RNA sequence: AACUCUUAGCGGUGGAUCACUCGGCUCGUGCGUCGAUGAAGAACGCAGCUAGCUGCGAGAACUAAUGUGAAUUGCAGGACACACAUUGAUCAUCGACCUUUCGAACGCACAUUGCGGCCCCGGGUCCAUCCCGGGGCCACGCCUGUCUGAGGGUCGCC
RNA sequence: GCUGCAAGCCUCGACGAGUAGGAGGGCCGCCGCGGUGGCGCCGAAGCCCAGGGCGCGGGCCCGGGUGGAGCCGCCGCGGGCGCAGAUCUUGGUGGUAGUAGCAAAUAUUCAAACGAGAGCUUUGAAGGCCGAAGUGGAGAAGGGUUCCAUGUGAACAGCAGUUGAACAUGGGUGAGCCGGUCCUAAGGGACGGGCCUACGCCGUUCGGAGGGGAGGGCCC
RNA sequence: GACCUGGGCAUAGGGGCGAAAGACUAAUCGAACCAUCUAGUAGCUGGUUCCCUCCGAAGUUUCCCUCAGGAUAGCUGGCG
RNA sequence: CCGAGGUCCGCGGCGACGCCGGCCUCCCACCCGACCCGUCUUGAAACACGGACCAAGGAGUCCAACGCGCGCGCGAGUCA
RNA sequence: CACGACCUCAGCUCAGACGAGAAGACCCGCUGAAUUUAAGCAUAUUACUAAGCGGAGGAAAAGAAACCAACCGGGAUUCCCCCAGUAGCGGCGAGCGAAGAGGGAAAAGUCCAGCGCCGAAUCCCCGCCCCAGGGCGAGGGACCUGUGGCGUACGGAGGGCCGCCUCUCUCGGCGCGGGGGCCAAAGUCCUUCUGAUGGAGGCUUAGCCCGCGGACGGUGUGAGGCCGGUGUCGGCCCCCGCCCCGCCGGGGUGCGGUUCCUCCCGGAGUCGGGUUGUUUGGGAAUGCAGCCCAAAGCGGGUGGUAAACUCCAUCUAAGGCUAAAUACCGGCACGAGACCGAUAGCGGACAAGUACCGUGAGGGAAAGUUGAAAAGAACUUUGAAGAGAGAGUUCAACAGGGCGUGAAACCGUUAAGAGGUAAACGGGUGGGGACCGCACCGUCCGCCCGGUGGAUUCAGCCCGGCGGGGC
């Protein structure tokens, strides 16, 4: 129930301004939960993703309690990259395949000074 | 590209006797 | 809207030739050129009676 | 045998149907702001590799500033970016700055990058003429004021 | 015993053509909405069938194949709601049909090279035409890279191609004395004025206090 | 020779121009082309989409610048 | 039982996917019937017109006002 | 112009400003048709519309009565309902067609000229001084052919009389919403299935957890609890705005009552009349305009029939301003849909007013979809190469690049059958074929009955408890 009127609930424009919707935004949009560790640790919900972070695969043909870790962000297509969730290819060259934010679990951020002001408002 | 139909581009016959 | 189907400017060749005489688009270089334009039953062209917002 | 027709399987041709939808259409609400301080429109140009479209104007695919806080991406690659700790990648916002030529278009004209004038500056000339380069100007109509005038038009004093 | 969905069931008698047209019924069909009852990756919609069936019919149900994500029953409601025709609209495909045709301006021929491939490219020789009002050599208008070299042979060049005005990658137009620029011809068109309710129009050497260069040291 | 011809100019739609054919004015001329009023009007041709059940015609009267059409009466159906 | 419309307290051969069953659909054969639909028309199989074939789209609508019939609410009131 | 003043009229690239074009949905001023209707047509209608021209604003225009009414009177304008398809206009044919009253939305009123008192008490420019607001200069002008103050039809002014601190305006300093950022509830628990779960089952049946959050969207399928968000007038931060109050600081100047005295009191080629064209429901004129005539001041206008006399009612024309209710197919920014779903919906879901045609004005398309992820097919092999055969990727290549699903027409091929009186079709049956169905005693099913033979937390009857029926 959305008691607000000025914020659209509509098919047609929740959905161009999510694949339309400019890179800050979707910095925010590409986020995943926290480790049950670190989730009462730090006492956050969840973080937007960065490059050098840990993660852990739950969803999807590649999961498993394999903790890798981000190789980048391919923030246009919504999807990561992990070092070890990869595929070989026909020559022979393994692909790393992408994976959506919502399917990973943090288990080691990247802590920077911007990284840790952000864990304070939470 | 061309349009689908384009226009194309005399007896008196009066019989008397 | 009520500028449906009449966004084009035509007029039927009428008789002298094997069309069908309806209203047909003015000449050109397109495939639109020599099409209904009008007609219920031409594509593109008004729909029977458009729905009034009234 | 062939050939012709009919039925079914498979394969072609063709694109219907179904499902999908960052589009349209319609209604309602809040605002309701262009321009000689050069508008709308148009021309040309701008990316390491770029045709188009979009974005910009020789500071040209964006600069400064502020918010945001790690990317851009096709391949490159390289960041006065990243261990932000030589106060910042990107994005958003956009109070600074910039904005070629035509265009109401404004020196005169334009199927011409044609033809001029004035002032000032630097150089060649050093005998201030001339030549080149740079900058500021020169359209029409009208208002207020200044300045310079004109007519026995109406007078004053000689 | 059985029904009593009374908008139901049962009994009896007569009757049945039909265009134009009128009416009734529809548990006939399509899309959407409010209720309601479900179904679906253990396979929805769609599509195909020499499979099993229902209804007088409109149509419908089931099975098989294919497909891969939504769909339907009932009670009500709202329509852009049912096609064989309109020389209907748009798209697609046949017979005619390997058919008509590739027949204007005298002509090709031998060998070789390159090449997967040669009547058609290139070289040489032979034989011919245009025959200086040319099938020659250069321009104007127009075209706008078609110019030049190399590479390719998909498409195009109505046969072919080792070729091209095709495609791809590079390159190319240098002026004081060639022309534009300068002059006014026809003519266009400002200025003054007049006109038009107006945007504006008439008019062009005429018409306004229309003279902003030259000289004598302040004159003209 | 009342000759042929290029370029630059002039005349623009009820207007032009015409040694005069109603010729020519961009393949369009007894009135060009483009857009709009415009989905102009048509008593006139053409078409008008599912099923079953029941009933079922008229081309005749009168009036009309009517006689390829209407109005009116008749015949039809429906509700009662 | 010549009585309000039928019963047998009669019976035989076959019964494993085959020697049985489907008759609608598929193919084929024969007998009878059988001209091409749409449309205008007194009259269409017409030497009357439209139609080569297939798919999709394609035509009685909405607004104002009026009449009659019907459903509903209240009733000399009614509708805000 | 000998020397000046003035009037009238010029010049400049003179100092400082202003106008032009665009857009035009709505708005204002002109101009203006014909299709169409009248079953013809000429007035009428279409229509005081389309097109054409000029001018603006966020609204414009209108607007504080030369009004309506005829009543016990209403009181600017605009808008809605009603008046009303009415009065009326019209070859009185087709057709056209307002207004007063009344009920509502919104309401706000006012300034000059003239009249004439105040020593032009007024204004611009220039050079300055102080903190947007106030002064200075024996500077230059404008102006007596008239600036400013009081004052405008509700009467006004001056002088006696009577009663009465007078407070707005622009700046500094307090307690009184909006815009932009960032954060904030809860399952990826167990089992199972799938290419992937977002599917199914379970988690004392509180259905586990949250819930003021079960809107929507994303994510490999139907997700409240994976994620962005949603709910909380939640919390925080950076800008900015508004009214009132308070003191301080610069400029404002008092106002009323006066059946008391005196004075003053108004918009000319305008009204009106004639005439002409146009317009209107306005009809012996409703508005507007041209030409001619041309006013009055107990006057003038109106009182829906032309005209004279008379009475009565009503307003004060020929100068100006004014918000709000109202409109808005343009623009900027938003929310929504019983709408359309790629021959539909805008011409434009895509490098769309693009490609393309025309000398030009203009005309103007076609065109959406591989998969969850390119994992876009390594390598071997035949060919000059396109193009093939293996292998390989994927749940799937019945997804191989205009690649989801892949109909019909049409065609190739395979299987079956037939074919001299074009092919098809209706009715009847036969032959064949392709797929399907059908005892194993499916006429030994069921109620009752009679014997045979294995079993009866074994029945009527009785006790106790409970529950229910009974116009
Ligand atoms: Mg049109
Ligand atoms: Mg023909
Ligand atoms: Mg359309
Ligand atoms: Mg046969
Ligand atoms: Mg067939
Ligand atoms: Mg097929
Ligand atoms: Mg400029
Ligand atoms: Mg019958
Ligand atoms: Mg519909
Ligand atoms: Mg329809
Ligand atoms: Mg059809
Ligand atoms: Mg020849
Ligand atoms: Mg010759
Ligand atoms: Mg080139
Ligand atoms: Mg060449
Ligand atoms: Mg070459
Ligand atoms: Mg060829
Ligand atoms: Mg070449
Ligand atoms: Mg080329
Ligand atoms: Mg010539
Ligand atoms: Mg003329
Ligand atoms: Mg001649
Ligand atoms: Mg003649
Ligand atoms: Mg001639
Ligand atoms: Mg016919
Ligand atoms: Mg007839
Ligand atoms: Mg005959
Ligand atoms: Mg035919
Ligand atoms: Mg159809
Ligand atoms: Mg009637
Ligand atoms: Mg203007
Ligand atoms: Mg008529
Ligand atoms: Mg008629
Ligand atoms: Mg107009
Ligand atoms: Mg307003
Ligand atoms: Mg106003
Ligand atoms: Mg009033
Ligand atoms: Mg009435
Ligand atoms: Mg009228
Ligand atoms: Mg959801
Ligand atoms: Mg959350
Ligand atoms: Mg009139
Ligand atoms: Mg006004
Ligand atoms: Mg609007
Ligand atoms: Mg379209
Ligand atoms: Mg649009
Ligand atoms: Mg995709
Ligand atoms: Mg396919």
């Amino acid at each position: 129930m959305k008691l607000n009127t000025f914020v659209t609930s509509s098919r047609r424009k929740n959905r161009k301004r999510h694949f339309n919707a400019p890179s800050h935004i979707r910095r925010k949009i590409m986020s995943s939960p926290l480790s049950k560790e670190l989730r009462q640790k730090y006492n956050v919900r969840s973080m937007p993703i960065r490059k050098d972070d840990e993660v852990q695969v739950v969803r999807g043909h590649y999961k498993g309690q394999q903790i890798g870790k981000v190789v980048q962000v391919y923030r246009k297509k919504y999807v990561i990259y992990i070092e070890r969730v990869q595929r070989e290819k026909a020559n022979g060259t393994t692909v790393h395949v992408g994976i959506h934010p919502s399917k990973v679990v943090i288990t080691r951020l990247k802590l920077d000074k911007d990284r840790k002001k952000i864990l304070e408002r939470k | 590209v061309r349009p689908s139909v384009e226009k194309p581009h005399p007896c008196i016959q009066q019989p008397r006797k | 809207s009520e500028l449906a189907g009449h966004q084009t400017s035509a007029e039927s060749w009428g008789t002298g030739r094997a069309v069908a005489r309806i209203p047909r688009v003015r000449g050109g270089g397109t495939h639109r050129s020599g099409q209904g334009a009008f007609g219920n039953m031409c594509r593109g062209g008004r729909m029977f009676a458009p729905t009034k917002t009234w």
